[PDB]
């Protein structure tokens, strides 16, 4: 996916939301 | 599966199955049984040998997902061993979800034997999905026909707390309040 | 953190849970630890089925189905938002409330919508509303479909609708309502959509406004506002939808070249138009779960620990299991001072808002007013508090509507059976001599004692 949030650390937290409706 | 619930004070492990089903593996017989015999007739797919690579549900969801992240490993790969072009099962309407939900991502056919959720009919979201057993709206229907043909109107439901359970016993609902049948108890039940 | 876009949609939020687990996956790239999402209940489903297989805990903000209690089958489960039981019990309190007993149900044909749907028809059945019909919508719905369930709408005398949908789910439904003017409903909305912006749309009033729906409990995010207005796509790196944001945001392209330099305020959005955040406040509470979770372990005691002879995982090496357990025992106070502990099941128990659909009288708008509140912490019967003359009825109105199937029998008349027709409707017939009725809705017909006979009304006993 290219459009994502990264940013880097020790410990790394999955993300999951709806951006766009459908 | 095993009735081990994990406290996770270690380590979990991977749960051991139980109740070995007999029909279960004649079902794998047969699929084994299908691919035998169309690799030996030379008036279905000559020069080519089908493989297979069957595995173990134990009428589980994560068994399963195991099995598919290994049915999906070239094709995941090239998202982010052969490939597996087509999968027969599974079983349950749960199991057979969640492995549709895995499979419809790179398209991989999955033609199911036993899974009659009418849930499964849903192309937007199962895309890759066919069944070779009817889908359980007549089924639900047939109850419903049977209730009315006996002139009972004073019945009960006890539906499955799974995908399987829960949709037909709502058709069957419709369908019994339709025909003034009166539903006098609706309870959920699973094996855990 | 690595946050994806699901679209609301179970093969986006697959692909992102296949890149959470590729190093799991290798092992049966970073180590994706905890997962926050996601909002729909089949989503998060799907998510919690490939995540519960790694043991990587899943702590949700919006999916409140209570197919996602059973934590046999999703074994990393958690989520901030309270589960649906109660929103059903709830909306049975209200229909028993003012009195009706013909309503109808909508829900969307996913794991949110027909759960939800299920528990307030059997509180339904318990508290002898009678349901007239239950029909299934979802956001890819074919026009024949919508049509039918139209149609249904029209053939039916309730004006109650119970709708456990989301936005996206009910907006063709809504369309097709709007385009047919059917005026006259009494909506009532389940948290997806009581808020929703997609429905609660100025020009859809005439059919939805007065719409009585549940909210969550507000919660606090100080600074969260100057954070959102800080976002920029050039000084925002890590938020790669900042682009695609900013773009939606002023109709430009980084249409128009963008200057980089327009304003968020300038620009009316639900971005930061709103007035209480309660989706947000559980997104900040599944994050500081997470937190509170790792610094557990971070600040753990050899002769104290979860594990196996109390001992301590390494922060420095902790596995995703591990977080699991520890959220599992957690228990943490949150900025507001409350206390954060989840269930057997992962679920967090909360209050809920009863909102009204008000107009808005300068901007035109829908403005959602606070007309009760249902307390989940308090006994069955007193949870509901509803201050009716905050309602405004279809949005304008001040009297409390009709939705019986049929009027109440008056004094000395009884109720008579329509065949292949519910129990509450029924046909009004007048009483025999020497049978009276003192009563309204009364079943039978009371016979008079001895030397006593019915008056020539019917409603009494005379000498
Ligand atoms: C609609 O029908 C309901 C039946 O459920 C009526 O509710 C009853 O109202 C009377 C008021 O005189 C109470 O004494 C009963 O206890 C109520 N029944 C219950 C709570 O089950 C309601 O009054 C009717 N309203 C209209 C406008 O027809
Ligand atoms: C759920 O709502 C109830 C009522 O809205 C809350 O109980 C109130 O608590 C405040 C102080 O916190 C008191 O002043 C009120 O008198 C209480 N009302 C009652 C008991 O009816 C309850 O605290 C809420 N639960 C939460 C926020 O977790
Ligand atoms: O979809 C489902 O869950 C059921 C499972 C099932 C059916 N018939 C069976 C016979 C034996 C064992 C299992 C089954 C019907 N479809
Ligand atoms: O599980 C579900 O499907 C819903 C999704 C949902 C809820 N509240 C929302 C507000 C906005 C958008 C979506 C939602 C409640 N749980
Ligand atoms: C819709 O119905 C309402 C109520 O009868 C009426 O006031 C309004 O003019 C109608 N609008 C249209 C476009 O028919
Ligand atoms: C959570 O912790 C508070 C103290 O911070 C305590 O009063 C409360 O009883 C705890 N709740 C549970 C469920 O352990
Ligand atoms: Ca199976
Ligand atoms: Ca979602
Ligand atoms: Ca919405
Ligand atoms: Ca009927």
């Amino acid at each position: 996916p290219d459009q994502r949030a990264q940013k880097k650390g020790d410990i790394i937290l999955g993300g999951l939301f709806p951006i766009h409706f459908g | 599966v095993a009735a081990k619930d994990q406290d996770l004070k270690s380590r979990p492990e991977s749960v051991e199955c139980i109740r070995y089903n007999f029909r279960g593996f004649r079902w794998l017989q047969a699929m084994i049984f299908a691919i035998e015999e169309i690799n030996s007739s030379p008036a279905l797919l000559p020069n080519l040998t089908l493989g297979y690579r069957i595995f173990d549900t134990c009428n589980t969801v994560s068994k399963a997902l195991e099995a598919t992240l290994s049915f999906v490993a070239q094709n995941k790969i090239d998202s982010l061993i052969p490939s597996t072009i087509a999968v027969v099962g599974a079983t349950g309407s749960g199991v057979s979800t969640a492995v549709a939900n895995l499979l419809g991502l790179f398209y991989i056919p999955q033609v199911s034997y036993a899974s009659s959720s009418r849930l499964l009919s849903n192309k937007n979201q199962f895309k890759s999905f066919l069944r070779t057993i009817p889908n359980d709206e007549h089924q639900a229907t047939a109850m419903a026909d049977i209730i009315e043909y006996f002139r009972w109107n004073w019945v009960g439901t006890i539906a499955a707390d799974d995908d399987y359970g829960r949709p037909g016993i709502e058709k069957f609902r419709e369908e019994a309040e339709e025909r003034d049948i009166c539903i006098d108890f609706s309870e959920l039940i699973s094996q855990y | 953190y690595r946050i994806f876009d699901t679209c609301n949609t179970v093969s986006k939020a697959l692909e992102a849970t296949l890149s959470f687990v590729a190093q799991n996956k290798i092992d049966s790239i970073p180590s994706t630890i905890a997962v926050v999402g996601a909002t729909g209940s089949g989503v998060s489903t799907a998510v919690a089925n490939l995540l519960g297989l790694f043991y990587i805990p899943q702590v949700s903000y919006a999916s409140s189905s209570r197919l996602l209690s059973n934590k046999n089958q999703f074994k990393s489960f958690l989520r901030t938002i309270p589960n649906d039981e109660h929103q059903a019990t709830a909306m049975a309190d209200i229909i028993e409330y003012f009195r009706w007993n013909w309503v109808g149900t909508i829900a969307a044909d996913d794991d949110y919508g027909r759960p939800g749907i299920e528990k307030f028809r059997e509180e339904a059945e318990e508290r002898d509303i009678c349901i007239d019909f239950s029909e299934l919508i979802s956001q890819y719905s074919d026009e024949e479909e919508i049509q039918h369930v139209v149609e249904v709408i029209q053939n039916s005398t309730a004006k109650v609708i119970v709708v456990f949908s989301s936005g996206p789910d009910l907006e063709p439904l809504i369309k097709e309502i709007v385009r047919r003017n059917i005026t006259g409903k009494i909506w009532l909305a389940s948290e997806a959509w009581a808020s929703s912006s997609l429905i609660a749309m100025p020009q859809y009033f005439h059919v939805v406004g007065g719409t009585i729906g549940f909210a969550l409990k507000a919660g606090q995010i100080p600074g969260f506002r100057e954070f959102l207005k800080k976002v920029h796509p050039r000084k925002s790196v890590h938020n790669g939808f900042a682009k695609e944001f900013w773009e939606e945001t002023f109709n430009c392209h980084l249409r128009p070249l963008c200057t980089g330099d327009e304003n968020i305020s300038s620009v009316e959005t639900p971005y930061i138009d709103y007035t209480h955040l309660r989706i947000s406040y559980n997104v900040y509470l599944a994050v500081y779960s997470i937190a509170h979770a790792l610094q557990d372990i971070y600040t753990c005691l050899p002769g104290r620990g979860l594990f196996t002879n109390g001992s301590c995982a390494d922060i420095k090496k902790v596995e995703a299991w591990q977080v699991l357990k520890h959220l599992r025992h957690l228990n943490f106070t949150n900025n507001m001072g409350e206390q954060v502990t989840f269930d057997e099941c992962g679920d967090l128990v909360g209050n809920y808002s009863i909102i009204n659909w008000h107009l808005s009288p300068e901007d035109g708008s829908i403005v959602f007013k606070e007309v009760g509140y249902y307390n989940v912490y308090a006994k069955k019967g007193e949870r509901l508090f509803i201050n009716e003359e905050k309602i405004l009825w279809s949005g304008f109105s001040r009297e409390v509507p009709f939705s019986n199937c049929s009027r109440d029998c008056l004094a000395g008349t009884r109720k008579g059976i329509i065949e292949g027709e519910p129990t509450c409707c029924f046909e009004c017939v007048e009483c025999p001599d020497g049978e009276y009725s003192d009563e309204t809705d009364a079943s039978a017909c009371n016979k008079c004692p001895d030397d006593f006979w019915s008056n020539e009304n019917h409603t009494s006993c005379i000498a």
